[PDB]
């Protein structure tokens, strides 16, 4: 599922510019 | 009622011009406050909750090391944001209240957003519905109609950016990338999942990008997690560009609909880049219900309204290790810093 994707990208957290 | 925004938006920027032309310093010292709790991680130092000895009043105060500012090469962006925040006054933008600097920091003293960020609410809660996403939704697109009016492009929107406040209001933080721009800027900056394409691209750019990242931050709070992921920037960066964005199956049509014209690759077509400007936006249907003077006055009933038991709460805030803040017997980087 695209959830599923979004948790493998591990991307979750607070993300940093730049 | 036009005639009106247009009044308002007027009389906004003469007051944030003289402003501008003549900023604020030195409106406190360090010895008014006492310091309560570290709140989180700054750019270059804590920020802090602090109580203002005189009134009890807290605030957010924000601690920069100036040996560090120099050291990544951020004086420009440190001097502009704090002159952009000194000038600038909006229901949805944090208040600056003070600011001032001693032998080794520079100190930003802000009203004090109980409810932290947006991003830890919405990765706990899941996902929001289509109204509460537009509750928050509209706030930006206010926000947006007055910074562009000032020529200012923020370029950092994010749910981290997004404090929320003891009414659920937001007020937007963080002005690191805001810069004024009547025309095109060209520096590659923001965060990658809100990068409109063509920041990406390596073209000149405008305000454009600002609504862009408003479709993604709709997105993003409708669905839980943003339109373009991946497991390193350069992929997402592919997807974004590629004009191809799927929806989940519970997004309304409406929904849907304003954010093929946000997330509109072809700038020639994108909502908020068009004749009609933010009315493109404001006028479409998903926000046929939004009463946006009632927004305007905060007069709408929050869809959420974080946990705040009295001044000095911090609970909506991680845990830090506290240690002295050492201010050196010596001045540093005076020169660097005449003007904040
Ligand atoms: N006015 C405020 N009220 C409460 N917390 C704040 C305030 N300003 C900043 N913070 C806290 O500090 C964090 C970083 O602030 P930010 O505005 O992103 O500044 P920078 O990243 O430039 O240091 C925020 O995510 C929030 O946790
Ligand atoms: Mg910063
Ligand atoms: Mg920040």
């Amino acid at each position: 599922t695209t959830y599923a994707d979004f948790i493998a990208s591990g991307r979750t957290g607070s993300r940093n510019a730049i | 009622e036009q005639e009106s925004v247009k009044e308002f938006l007027a009389k906004a920027k003469e007051e944030f011009l003289k402003k501008w032309e003549s900023p604020s310093q030195n409106t406190a010292q360090l010895d008014h406050f006492d310091r309560i709790k570290t709140l989180g991680t700054g750019s270059f130092g804590r920020v802090m909750l602090v109580k203002h000895k005189e009134t009890g009043n807290h605030y957010a105060m924000k601690i920069l090391d100036k040996q560090k500012v120099v050291k990544l090469k951020q004086i420009e962006h440190t001097l502009n944001e704090k002159r952009i925040l000194q000038a600038v006054n909006f229901p949805f933008l944090v208040k600056l209240e003070f600011s001032f600097k001693d032998n080794s920091n520079l100190y930003m003293v802000m009203e004090y957003v109980p409810g932290g960020e947006m991003f830890s609410h919405l990765r706990r809660i899941g996902r929001f519905s289509e109204p509460h996403a537009r509750f928050y939704a509209a706030q930006i697109v206010l926000t947006f109609e007055y910074l562009h009016s000032l020529d200012l492009i923020y370029r950092d929107l994010k749910p981290e950016n997004l404090l929320i406040d003891q009414q659920g209001y937001i007020q937007v933080t963080d002005f690191g990338f805001a810069k004024r721009v009547k025309g095109r800027t060209w520096t590659l900056c923001g965060t990658p999942e809100y990068l409109a394409p063509e920041i990406i691209l390596s073209k000149g750019y405008n305000k454009a990008v600002d609504w862009w990242a408003l479709g993604v931050l709709i997105y993003e709070m409708a669905a839980g997690y943003p339109p373009f992921f991946a497991d390193q920037p350069i992929q997402i960066y592919e997807k974004i560009v590629s004009g191809k964005v799927r929806f989940p199956s519970h997004f309304s049509s409406d929904l849907k609909d304003l954010l093929r014209n946000l997330l509109q690759v072809d700038l020639t077509k994108r909502f908020g880049n068009l004749k009609n400007g933010v009315n493109d936006i404001k006028n479409h249907k998903w926000f046929a219900t939004t009463d946006w003077i009632a927004i305007y006055q905060r007069k709408v009933e929050a869809p959420f309204i974080p946990k705040f038991k009295g001044p000095g709460d911090t609970s909506n805030f991680d845990d830090y290790e506290e240690e002295e803040i050492r201010v050196s017997i010596n001045e540093k980087c005076g020169k660097e810093f005449t003007e904040f």
